[PDB]
């Protein structure tokens, strides 16, 4: 009864330092509704994220896309941390420009 | 090509205080065009597309009322499933409904569906001829009977085959300039080694529309599956899907492997190779 989320973290764009880029993560395959996505940057919560309406697929489950602007550069860390009922410890999953 | 308008609803409970969570959102193909939040302050069904905002007030009216319509059917039902399944006011409970209708590259009438779900797990839908129902188990078989005795399928099968078909040709239309364009997927290579005996080699499409893809490897011109990996279409955010594939291969052997991809922006199959 109930599904966890899938997670892809990534960019929009092919990744340019110094260029306004988009963070995006994607959750999805997951039941209940209900779920925590945050966007990190150097393990800090990112304030100012958007989410797309709720949708779901045709096995019923649940997909989000979270996502923010960002400027990335080559110091800065990003990754995106999600909680849910089916989650006992909330999953980080660390951007990797080559994914 | 061929073209779908679909609706999607969702009702989450909320047991403690006050009418369920309601969110519905209407697509056209890959395209969302509009959506209705309960928690949102306008309680108004909203544009998401530009091509939309050409409707006037009368379509906002009729959208408003048709969507506010479904969260209440989907506020009693939560009642009567509840009971029906003999479950306790203090959890959470959800129903999902989903309908629209396909067409083909002439625009004509190829399929229509309409189909719900309890907790997530298949409740109740109309079968293919929209004539009849399968109802998955004993609580969905009393409402099949009720909504045999009320001639729902009668009037969806209306919707499904006309009305539904005469919106989306109108939006089509209107849309054009985007939604009958095709975005032919732009891919490139990249390749990583793990050790020096072993690398991946990675197959992007990127930027494309519609949604549906299709990207194989293959070793020496036959289709390889094996130690390949192929992650879910994602959303852009600008409208676009990306995807990959990846394979791994012997060092030194990538030469071997090809990359083959399939779309309807592509008049023939691209073939990459590092
Ligand atoms: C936005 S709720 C109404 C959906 C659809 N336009 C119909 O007439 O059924």
């Amino acid at each position: 009864i109930q599904r966890t989320p899938k997670i892809q973290v990534y960019s929009r764009h092919p990744a340019e330092n110094g260029k306004s880029n988009f963070l995006n993560c994607y959750v999805s395959g997951f039941h209940p509704s209900d779920i925590e996505v945050d966007l990190l940057k150097n393990g800090e919560r990112i304030e100012k994220v958007e989410h797309s309406d709720l949708s779901f697929s045709k096995d019923w489950s649940f997909y989000l896309l979270y996502y923010t602007e960002f400027t990335p550069t080559e110091k800065d860390e990003y990754a995106c941390r999600v909680n849910h009922v089916t989650l006992s410890q909330p999953k980080i999953v660390k951007w990797d420009r080559d994914m | 090509g061929s073209h779908s308008m679909r609706y999607f609803f969702t009702s989450v409970s909320r047991p403690g205080r006050g009418e369920p969570r309601f969110i519905a959102v209407g697509y056209v193909d890959d395209t969302q065009f509009v959506r209705f939040d309960s928690d949102a302050a306008s309680q108004r069904m909203e544009p998401r597309a530009p091509w939309i905002e050409q409707e006037g007030p009368e379509y906002w009216d009729g959208e408003t009322r048709k969507v506010k319509a479904h969260s209440q059917t989907h506020r009693v039902d939560l009642g009567t499933l509840r009971g029906c399944y003999n479950q306790s006011e203090a959890g959470s409970h959800t129903v999902q409904r989903m309908y629209g209708c396909d067409v083909g590259s002439d625009w004509r009438f190829l399929r229509g569906y309409h189909q719900y779900a309890y907790d997530g797990k298949d409740y109740i839908a109309l079968k293919e001829d929209l004539r009849s129902w399968t109802a998955a188990d004993m609580c969905a078989q009393t409402t099949k009977h009720k909504w045999e005795a009320a001639h729902v399928a009668e009037q969806l099968r209306a919707y499904l085959e006309g009305t539904c078909v005469e919106w989306l040709r109108r939006y089509l239309e209107n849309g054009k300039e985007t939604l009958q364009r095709t975005d032919a997927p732009k891919t490139h290579m990249t390749h990583h080694a793990v050790s020096d005996h072993e690398a991946t080699l990675r197959c992007w499409a990127l930027s494309f529309y519609p949604a549906e893809i299709t990207l194989t490897w293959q070793r020496d011109g036959e289709d390889q599956t094996q130690d390949t990996e192929l992650v879910e279409t994602r959303p852009a955010g600008d409208g676009t899907f990306q995807k990959w594939v990846a394979v791994v291969v012997p060092s030194g052997q990538e030469q071997r492997y090809t990359c083959h991809v399939q779309h309807e922006g592509l008049p023939k199959p691209l073939t990459l190779r590092w």
